[PDB]
């Protein structure tokens, strides 16, 4: 749920330096073309510009998965999919 | 203009009497009766104009193949194309045509020990002379591997092939290339440059164990998954081999997950020659710098029945690019694929 997907992307964040981010953003640019323009200096400012161009939410993890695969992160990576095995393990309470 | 499937496959009069063989992205490939050579032939239409990254790898294909001359690689025979730039707008490649290949081969027999080792020595003897230029292939899998009825072998597939340049960094033209996860070595997945020959050593390993299986040896799903499965046979990398990562999350990732023990090869593999395994164990090392080189992995125990430098040719010279392919926009290439192409038109 949302908190969950909050935790995420703050543990992400936490993960994620200003030389890092620069990686990410270069990974992105072809795919949405704005990024230049858009004055992104952190990481959740990347994650909102992410989600505003129908890239990310807490149910739309794979273009993330994908970015931190090609970057080579797979400490961020595994976060992600633990969040994903988290997400699935909650819902069999309500089903 | 000779049509197939509602396509325009336009080869004739040299090349008639079209077969559909079979689709990819960007190029369908029919086999065709050559009129001059009395033989069938394959024939790939490829149409890259619109991709900058098809247009690099139609090019990188065609020069090191025509360059290269070998038993165990294909060649190209011919190549058709519009007689003026702007007309062209597909490229047909004409090549020696092969029965089979080694997946399709695994999918439908167990081999003996006696073609394991043949079909690995060919292998090992093209890869030989690719390296001998400098080379890397970069895309080894069993579906690269051509085969004709008598056990023949030609590698094939050379869009990925780089000149060999540890020092220079990504430009993402092979990552965005993914139906090869099974095959690529650890370093690739954990470091973005620094590769070395090395990286076809790791694919030739995952062949020679997909051979005595019938199966991939790490057959993993998505990206931590396959260093999952590579990790869980290989066991836990040691400090020395923590210390190839460059990459400091890459490293520390690593360094987080579970002990792991190695599995032994023969648990895995308890039909499989004794030397096979030990050569196995040489080319599946995790550390890229340690790993078995292709001239001391011909002159393995396993290979001793084959290994006859007198009969494995190697390059007279290391191949190199002109000029850096993967900067330049796909119009440049475009000229330099119909240049690369003129040798072969009929008013040349």
């Amino acid at each position: 749920g949302m908190a969950e997907y909050g935790t995420l992307l703050q543990d992400l964040t936490n993960n994620i330096t200003l030389e890092d981010l620069e990686q990410l953003k270069s990974a992105c640019k072809e795919d949405i073309p704005s990024e230049k323009s858009e004055e992104i200096t952190t990481g959740s400012a990347w994650f909102s510009f992410l989600e505003s161009h129908n890239k990310l939410d807490k149910d739309n993890l794979s273009y993330i998965e994908h970015i931190f695969e090609i970057s080579r992160r797979p400490d961020l990576l595994t976060m992600v999919v633990d969040y994903r095995t988290r997400v699935l393990k909650i819902s069999e309470e309500d089903e | 203009p000779e049509m197939v499937r509602g396509q325009v496959f336009d080869v004739g009069p040299r090349y008639t009497n079209l077969s559909y063989i079979g689709e990819g992205a960007y190029g369908m490939v029919c086999s065709a009766y050559d009129n001059v050579n009395k033989v069938r032939v394959a024939i790939k239409k490829i149409s890259p104009f619109e991709h900058q990254t098809y247009c690099q790898r139609t090019l990188r294909e065609i020069k090191i193949l025509l360059r290269f001359r070998h038993e165990n690689i294909i060649g190209i025979n011919d190549i058709i194309r519009a007689p003026t730039i702007e007309q062209m707008k597909d490229v047909y490649i004409v090549q020696d045509l092969m029965e089979t290949d080694l997946y399709k081969l695994l999918k439908t027999q167990h081999l003996s020990n006696d073609h394991i080792c043949y079909f690995l020595y060919q292998i090992l003897r093209g890869l030989k002379y690719i390296h001998s230029a400098n080379v890397l292939h970069r895309d080894l899998k069993p579906s690269n591997l051509l085969l004709n009825t008598t056990c023949d072998l030609k590698i094939c597939d050379f869009g990925l092939a780089r000149v060999a340049d540890p020092d220079h960094d990504h430009t993402g033209f092979l990552t965005e290339y993914v139906a090869t996860r099974w095959y690529r070595a650890p370093e690739i997945m954990l470091n973005s440059k620094g590769y070395t020959k090395s990286i076809d050593i790791w694919s030739v390993g995952c062949i020679l164990a997909e051979m005595l299986s019938n199966r991939p040896i790490f057959p993993g799903k998505h990206y931590l998954d396959q260093l999952n499965h590579i990790l869980g046979i290989l066991g836990s990398p040691s400090q020395e081999d923590l210390n190839c990562i460059i990459n400091l999350k890459a490293r520390n990732y690593l360094l987080s997950l579970p002990h792991k023990n190695k599995v032994p090869w023969n648990r895995l593999f308890p039909n499989a020659d004794s030397k096979a395994l030990d050569l196995l164990d040489k080319m599946l090392t995790f550390n890229p710098h340690k790993r078995i080189e292709v001239e001391q992995a011909l002159a393995h125990p396993y290979l001793e029945q084959y290994y006859d430098p007198s009969d494995e040719p190697i390059a007279e010279a290391p191949f190199k690019f002109d000029m850096e392919l993967d900067d330049l926009p796909k119009e440049k290439l475009k000229e330099l694929i119909f240049e690369e192409t003129a040798r072969f038109q009929p008013g040349y």
